[PDB]
């Protein structure tokens, strides 16, 4: 370390065993230090006990994310543009069938690349690109092909900011160590400056550049690579030139206007994505507020302010070390980052953003689950690192007797609670349907909880639903339709190839799901809740800070004393949330196409992927694989010799993978040790094995891989399930 | 110009009104809460003169005051002051 | 702040380069020279128009027979006796080291001074065009790039094109 | 060695001292106003295929076309690093001639401004009754800067 530290040598620490922690990896030879070195590889105990550098890593260690973001979109925008279908499919859309990727006829492959669209071979897409593209206030393939090396210059150079840190002499404290400003800029202009400039490039251009595509032409018989600049005359169809108005203001008459936005709503008839008229309108709305938003401030004074009675003393103080702590502020963060993503995964489905997605089913539920598995792989996250706050970050214990100290004061409490609030729900949110199965298995439906049986009567209706779609007559404005086609109220006529949004009914069958979410939301969040707040002192042990939030188990003792800990309430808290989303894709799904998507023709006879199947049959949890799992999923097991054949083909594998899961999660660990020297020995005799002594899995490392395949396993194995049954027949 | 130049005054007109409404609400500050109507320091009626927005909104309901008639239905009677 | 960066065959390199490089001559000055118009032209019948075929590959079978051996004498004794183990003097051997080749053998040696000396002069001459040589044919094997790129008509491969004034190729010159 | 790059508070002032002055004698068209009757403008893509700004301009042009345009700016930017290298010192760039004593004549020095040294000592009658010298030159060039779209077009000039 020791080597030279000094002063006295440029010369680089290329060849000298070891590093990190300091009877070191040792000069005597060993295997699990091959694990250690990429685990925990980044994490702050070691490197330097003095913060500093961290925050001088953290922020160039980041970059190289965006630069990669960067490497990455630029394959996809190079990819989906000279290896085409964009420009064949979008004077054909409604028609085409997307593609981007294509294998190369090497061995086998050649199946995998079957017939997508304007005339060619390929591997479809369900990532919603050529969408996002309708955008291009232009057109043309070599184009894109700008927007993409584009691309590669942010990145090298917005990867040359990395060098331009960490490995230049950095920064300092201060920097950071002041916070003062750092919203103040972030918001106001970007946030705000993106959205605004958004704005400035999605009227001028795109609105009008798929105001007169939604009806015909060829591109280039539209939209040139300049024409829109001064000539604010082909602005004219898409409103005035301002005609008397200047900046604003009211001393301005409409006998007949009111600029572009002119609010929307619901639908195009001929490109249900919404209305554009309305999408300036909204990021424009927006950045204001951020513009205007991001000038505050400078930070306690607001926090060090408002107390109470049994409220927050520590409050005021919430946290000198939230200037201070990192660990602390991404996993606050990451709750609402993540949080903030699963939002998404509705506000999508229920009111598409981009033009033809609905239609497209596939290439926007894909979506809708995608996100929705960040939007949980980010939260459970967003605990793991507050426990790794609540176990250490600080130096000392300078952050006293506050709203925290305070929460911890309760604790056998908070989570006393929580608790009988779970097993209340599973009694009510999950043997629910277990009557069901055994009273229509013992079969006497009089006496069920079918959306018709238990008294509901054939009615849902009166609640919030149908006082949204129906709102345009309050202090609402109006503007045909709703906010979201799929309220209660009014409306049908949605698209001309196949459907989009409709109503969407509920009752029971929607009643109890949205039930058994509630009872998976919150044991998930037990387990992380008391996880994180137990973290460093308990009366199991309390001598339990004393590593780190790791630590296997403390000891055969105590009764059990195992898993406690809290990287493993971040072990089995993923466990759950695996279930939590992966039970929340099997909710829309199912609905989405037993009733929604489906399908028009004469007299608009709508004929769902499934005329509602649902209706008393997923109240039976048999139904879920009656009607789910057996019923679809016929198209993943029929997959085979095809052109997608890789799902099914996947399917088998993953759906393997899971099913290996099992054997890191489900044993021992000197046994793997007991069995390694018998190979040893054998090893020995050829004379062939103990340079650097083999060792079997870090007991936790063990459970690393656990989890970790039970997940890309357990789910890669639906993303096969999935696309297979949204490509061909809905 | 145009009716636009009256537009500019006009926009002066916002602009103003707002800036000059705003030194006074800022100015003796870290206050928050609290007035006259509340606890104790008190001179009561309603009262009289404190300015910035009244006199500012007087204003802006004013100003419709001389362009008045001028711009409605144009022009009627025969001088509706007497005077020659 | 500098690269660490390297070496040491950083001594290797440069001998291979001797290498590229005064065989870029053989090249370099038998084209141009050519000969453009001799009097002219280039006709070679005699072994070659009618015998069915000449070379090819059998070609290159003769062709680096001889190259094959004398490539491989070249740098396989350059120099290097002592030729075996087995601890460091770094080239990665000199593991010929301390002994050049032999304690009183032969005549492993060339020249008197108890060395190799081919005397103290001669950085001259080859320091200069030489190590040039390496530089020189950096660019007219840039022009190897230059001189035929743009497949003369006969051919445009994957049709971008991608736009369209005039030809190009090789002779001397520029329309500029 | 490895070149070099001294960053300190404010080297980025130095150059971007200098960056502007270049650029406010590279402002060109009214420090040299005989440069452009009508010549600020490129005259972009105007082919004989098609058109330029658009209504333009248009009673951008005749022309000093080309190509070997990249070739300068590189080829004379491989002058402007070596004004930085050369007179790094250690002189001896009079390489003169290996013979001929007849070689006293000099031209100059170290020039700037009147030469060699300033001159022709011998002067003041009548001409007659650090940073300013650059100020005023970017109020010479960002003010061409929206002259380039200096322009309301649908309306004009509200002020007349
Ligand atoms: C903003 C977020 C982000 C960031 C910057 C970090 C940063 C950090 N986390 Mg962390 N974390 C996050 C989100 C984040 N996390 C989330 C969402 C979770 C919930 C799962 C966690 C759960 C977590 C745990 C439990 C731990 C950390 C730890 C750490 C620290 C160790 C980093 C390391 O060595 O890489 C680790 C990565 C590897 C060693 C690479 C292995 C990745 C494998 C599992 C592949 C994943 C499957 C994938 C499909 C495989 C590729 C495809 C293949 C089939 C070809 C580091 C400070 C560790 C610590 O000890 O704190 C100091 C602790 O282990 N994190
Ligand atoms: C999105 C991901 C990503 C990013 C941006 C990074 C970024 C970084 N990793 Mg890292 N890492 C990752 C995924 C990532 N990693 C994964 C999946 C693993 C497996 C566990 C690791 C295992 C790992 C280790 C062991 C180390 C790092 C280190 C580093 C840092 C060193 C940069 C450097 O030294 O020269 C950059 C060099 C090049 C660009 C040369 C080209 C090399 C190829 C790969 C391209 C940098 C912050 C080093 C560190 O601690 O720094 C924080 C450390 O040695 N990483
Ligand atoms: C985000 C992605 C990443 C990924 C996963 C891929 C993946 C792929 N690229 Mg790709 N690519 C990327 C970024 C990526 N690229 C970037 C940033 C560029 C810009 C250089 C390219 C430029 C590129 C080209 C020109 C090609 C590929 C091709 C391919 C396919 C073969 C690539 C390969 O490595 O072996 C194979 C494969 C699907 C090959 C393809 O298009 O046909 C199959 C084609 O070779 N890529
Ligand atoms: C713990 C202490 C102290 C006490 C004793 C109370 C007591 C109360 N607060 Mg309260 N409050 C406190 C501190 C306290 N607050 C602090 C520090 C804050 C700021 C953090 C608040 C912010 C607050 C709000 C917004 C409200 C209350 C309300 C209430 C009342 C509930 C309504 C009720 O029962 O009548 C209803 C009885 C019927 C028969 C009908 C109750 C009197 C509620 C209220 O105003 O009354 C409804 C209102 O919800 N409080
Ligand atoms: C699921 C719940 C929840 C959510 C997310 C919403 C969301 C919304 N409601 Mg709403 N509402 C709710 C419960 C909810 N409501 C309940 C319980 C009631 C009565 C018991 C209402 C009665 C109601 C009315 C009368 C109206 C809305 C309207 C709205 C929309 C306008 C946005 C807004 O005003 O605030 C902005 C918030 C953010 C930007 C964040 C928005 C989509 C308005 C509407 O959409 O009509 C066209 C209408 O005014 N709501
Ligand atoms: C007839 C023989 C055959 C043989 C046995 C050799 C042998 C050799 N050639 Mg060689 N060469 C040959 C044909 C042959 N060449 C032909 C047909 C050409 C085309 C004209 C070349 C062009 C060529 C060049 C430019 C060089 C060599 C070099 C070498 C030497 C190192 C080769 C190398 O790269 O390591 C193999 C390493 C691997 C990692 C594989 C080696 C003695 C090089 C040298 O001088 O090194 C001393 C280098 O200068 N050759
Ligand atoms: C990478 C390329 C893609 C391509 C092929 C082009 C091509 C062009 N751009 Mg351009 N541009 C692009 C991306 C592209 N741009 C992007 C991503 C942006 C940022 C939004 C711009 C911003 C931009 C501007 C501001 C301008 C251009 C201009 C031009 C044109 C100069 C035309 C000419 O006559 O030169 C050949 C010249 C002859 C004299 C013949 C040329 C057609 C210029 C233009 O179109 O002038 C009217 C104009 O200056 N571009
Ligand atoms: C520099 C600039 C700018 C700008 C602008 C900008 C600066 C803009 C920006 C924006 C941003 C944005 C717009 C953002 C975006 C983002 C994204 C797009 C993302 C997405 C996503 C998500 C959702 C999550 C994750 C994933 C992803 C990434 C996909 C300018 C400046 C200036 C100056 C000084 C001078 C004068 C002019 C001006 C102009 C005034
Ligand atoms: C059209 C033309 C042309 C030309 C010429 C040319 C013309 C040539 C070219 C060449 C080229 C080169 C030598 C290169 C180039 C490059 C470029 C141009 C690029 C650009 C860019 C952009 C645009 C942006 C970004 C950056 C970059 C750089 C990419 C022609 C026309 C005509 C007519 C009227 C008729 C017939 C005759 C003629 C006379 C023929
Ligand atoms: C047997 C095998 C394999 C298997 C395999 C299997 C049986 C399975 C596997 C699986 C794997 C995986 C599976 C990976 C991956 C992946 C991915 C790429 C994913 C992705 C994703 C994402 C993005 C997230 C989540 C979802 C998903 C998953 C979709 C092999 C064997 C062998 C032999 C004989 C010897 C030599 C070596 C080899 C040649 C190797
Ligand atoms: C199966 C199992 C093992 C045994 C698993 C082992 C030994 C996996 C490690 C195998 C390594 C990855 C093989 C590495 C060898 C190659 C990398 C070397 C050759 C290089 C390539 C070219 C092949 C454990 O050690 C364990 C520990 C704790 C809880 C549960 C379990 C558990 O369930
Ligand atoms: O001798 C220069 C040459 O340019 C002159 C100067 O002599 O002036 C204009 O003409 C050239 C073209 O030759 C332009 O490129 C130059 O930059 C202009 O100032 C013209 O008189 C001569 O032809």
């Amino acid at each position: 370390l020791v080597d030279r530290d000094p002063i006295k040598t440029s010369f680089e620490q290329w060849a000298k065993p070891g590093h990190f922690s300091r009877t070191i990896a040792k000069g005597p030879d060993t295997t699990t230090w091959i694990w250690n070195l990429h685990a925990d590889a980044h994490d702050f105990d070691s490197h330097t006990s003095d913060l500093e550098e961290i925050s001088r890593k953290v922020f160039s260690a980041h970059f190289g994310q965006l630069s990669i973001i960067f490497l990455w979109l630029s394959g996809m925008y190079f990819h989906g543009a000279r290896f085409s279908n964009y420009e064949a499919w979008l004077n054909d859309p409604t028609h085409i069938g997307p593609s981007a990727q294509v294998v190369w006829p090497i061995v086998g492959q050649e199946i995998l690349n079957g017939d997508v669209g304007g005339g060619f071979r390929g591997i479809q897409i369900t990532s919603g690109f050529f969408q996002i593209w309708r955008a291009s206030g232009i057109t043309s393939e070599l184009q894109l092909y700008c927007t993409a090396i584009g691309a590669l210059v942010f990145a090298g150079l917005m990867l040359f900011a990395g060098w331009f840190h960490y490995h230049k002499a950095a920064p300092k404290l201060a920097w950071f160590q002041d916070v003062e400003s750092m919203l103040n800029h972030h918001l106001a202009g970007l946030l705000g400056l993106g959205s605004l400039s958004w704005a400035r490039h999605q009227v001028h251009v795109s609105l009008p550049i798929n105001q007169f595509l939604n009806a015909g032409v060829d591109p280039k018989e539209i939209p040139l690579p300049h024409e829109f600049i001064l000539n604010r005359d082909l602005l004219a169809q898409l409103y005035p030139s301002f005609a008397e108005g200047a900046t604003p203001f009211f001393t301005l008459n409409w006998s007949k206007y009111a600029d572009f936005l002119t609010f929307r709503g619901g639908l195009d008839p001929l490109t249900g994505g919404l209305w554009l008229t309305d999408i300036a309108h909204h990021h424009l709305a927006i950045a204001i507020l951020f513009l205007i938003a991001g000038h505050m401030y400078r930070i306690k004074d607001i926090l060090e302010a408002h107390k109470g009675p049994f409220t927050g003393q520590g409050h005021k103080g919430l946290y000198e070390i939230l200037t201070t702590s990192w660990h602390a502020q991404l996993s606050i963060n990451l709750a609402m980052l993540g949080s903030l993503t699963i939002v998404v995964a509705q506000h999508m489905y229920s009111m598409p953003p981009y033009p033809y997605l609905a239609t497209d089913y596939a290439t926007q539920l894909s979506l809708f689950t995608h996100h929705m598995w960040i939007g949980g792989f980010l939260i459970v996250g967003a605990a793991a690192h507050a426990a790794i706050f609540m176990v250490r970050d600080y130096d000392p214990t300078t952050r006293y007797n506050d709203l925290l100290d305070r929460v911890l004061r309760h604790r056998d409490a908070i989570i006393s609670h929580l608790n009988w609030v779970c097993i209340f729900l599973g009694f009510h949110s999950f043997g629910l349907y277990i009557h069901n199965d055994t009273m229509s298995a013992l079969g006497r439906p009089q006496d069920m909880f079918s959306d018709t049986a238990i008294q509901l009567q054939p009615v849902f209706a009166q609640w919030i639903q149908n006082t949204h779609a129906l709102a345009p007559g309050t202090t609402a404005p109006g503007a045909t339709a709703s906010t979201s086609l799929t309220w209660g109220g009014g409306d049908l006529v949605a698209v001309g190839n196949k459907v989009a949004l409709l109503p969407i009914p509920l009752g029971t069958a929607d009643f109890l799901v949205h039930h058994i979410h509630a009872f998976t939301i919150h044991v998930t969040v037990l387990i992380l809740l008391k996880g994180v707040l137990f973290a460093r002192s308990s009366r199991l042990i309390p001598d339990k800070a004393n590593l780190g939030f790791r630590f296997p188990c403390d000891g055969p003792g105590r009764g059990g004393t195992c898993q406690v800990s809290a990287w493993d309430h971040v072990f089995l808290g993923l466990f759950w949330m695996y279930n939590s989303i992966s039970v929340v894709i099997f909710h829309f799904s199912w609905k989405m196409q037993s009733d929604v998507w489906g399908t028009i023709n004469d007299q608009g006879v709508v004929t769902h992927i499934t005329a509602g199947n649902f209706a008393q049959s997923s109240i039976t949890i048999n139904g879920w694989l009656r009607d789910f799992l057996w019923a679809q999923a016929s198209q993943v097991i029929q997959s085979y010799g095809s052109s997608l054949s890789a799902y099914g083909l996947f399917f088998l594998g993953a759906h393997f993978v899971w099913a290996f899961s099992l054997m890191f999660l489900f044993s021992g660990r000197g046994y793997w040790q007991e069995l390694i020297e018998s190979i040893v020995w054998a090893h020995n005799k050829l004379k062939v094995a103990p340079a650097t002594q083999p060792r079997a899995l870090s007991i936790v490392q063990g459970r690393a891989v656990g989890v970790t395949h039970y997940l890309l396993g357990g789910i890669a194995t639906t993303w096969a399930f999935f696309l297979a049954r949204i490509i061909a027949v809905g | 110009d145009y009716i636009g130049s009256s537009t500019n005054l006009i926009m002066v007109t916002t602009t103003t009104l707002m800036l000059f409404a705003g030194r006074f609400g800022l100015a003796p500050s870290a206050n928050r809460k609290a007035t006259a109507g509340l606890k104790l320091e008190a001179r009561e009626s309603g009262i009289q003169t404190g300015d910035p927005a009244g006199f500012t909104l007087a204003d802006t309901l004013a100003c419709g005051a001389v362009g008045h008639i001028m711009g409605v239905g144009i022009v009627l009677g025969l001088k509706n002051t007497g005077v020659l | 702040s500098d690269p660490e960066s390297l070496r040491w065959n950083v001594q290797a390199e440069l001998v291979h380069s001797r290498w590229a490089m005064l065989g870029a001559a053989g090249i370099f000055i038998p084209e141009f020279l050519t000969k453009l118009g001799i009097l002219n032209t280039p006709s070679w019948y005699t072994a070659g128009e009618q015998e069915y075929f000449t070379d090819t590959t059998t070609l290159f079978i003769v062709e680096l027979v001889f190259i094959g051996w004398a490539e491989g004498r070249r740098w396989a004794d350059i120099l290097n006796p002592g030729c075996v183990n087995t601890d460091p003097i770094f080239p990665n051997n000199k593991l010929t080291g301390t002994d050049v080749g032999y304690p009183g053998g032969l005549w492993f040696d060339p020249l008197g001074w108890g060395s190799a000396s081919p005397q103290k002069l001669k950085e001259l001459r080859t320091k200069e065009i030489k190590n040039g040589r390496l530089a020189m044919l950096a660019v007219m094997g840039a022009w190897f790039q230059h001189i035929y790129t743009g497949t003369g008509p006969i051919d445009n491969l994957f049709a971008a094109h991608l736009a369209d004034p005039h030809a190009t190729i090789f002779a001397a010159f520029t329309p500029k | 060695s490895d070149p070099e790059g001294t960053g300190g508070f404010i080297e980025p002032k130095w150059l971007a001292y200098g960056e502007i002055i270049n650029g406010r004698y590279a402002m060109l068209g009214a420090v040299g106003a005989i440069a452009p009757e009508i010549l600020g403008k490129a005259g972009l893509i105007p082919q004989e295929t098609a058109l330029p700004w658009f209504r333009t301009g248009f009673i951008n042009y005749w022309a000093d076309s080309y190509t070997l345009f990249v070739f300068e700016m590189a080829l004379m930017g491989f002058a402007e690093h070596r004004r930085f290298q050369d007179w790094a010192k250690p002189g001896s760039m009079g390489k003169q001639y290996f013979l001929g004593l007849e070689k006293g004549l000099g031209g100059s020095g170290e020039p700037a401004y009147p030469g060699g040294p300033f001159f022709n000592p011998l002067g003041f009658g009548k001409d007659e009754k650090l940073k300013e010298v650059k100020n005023g030159r970017l109020a010479m060039l960002a003010i061409l800067g929206y002259f380039v779209q200096a322009l309301v077009t649908g309306v004009g000039p509200y002020q007349n």
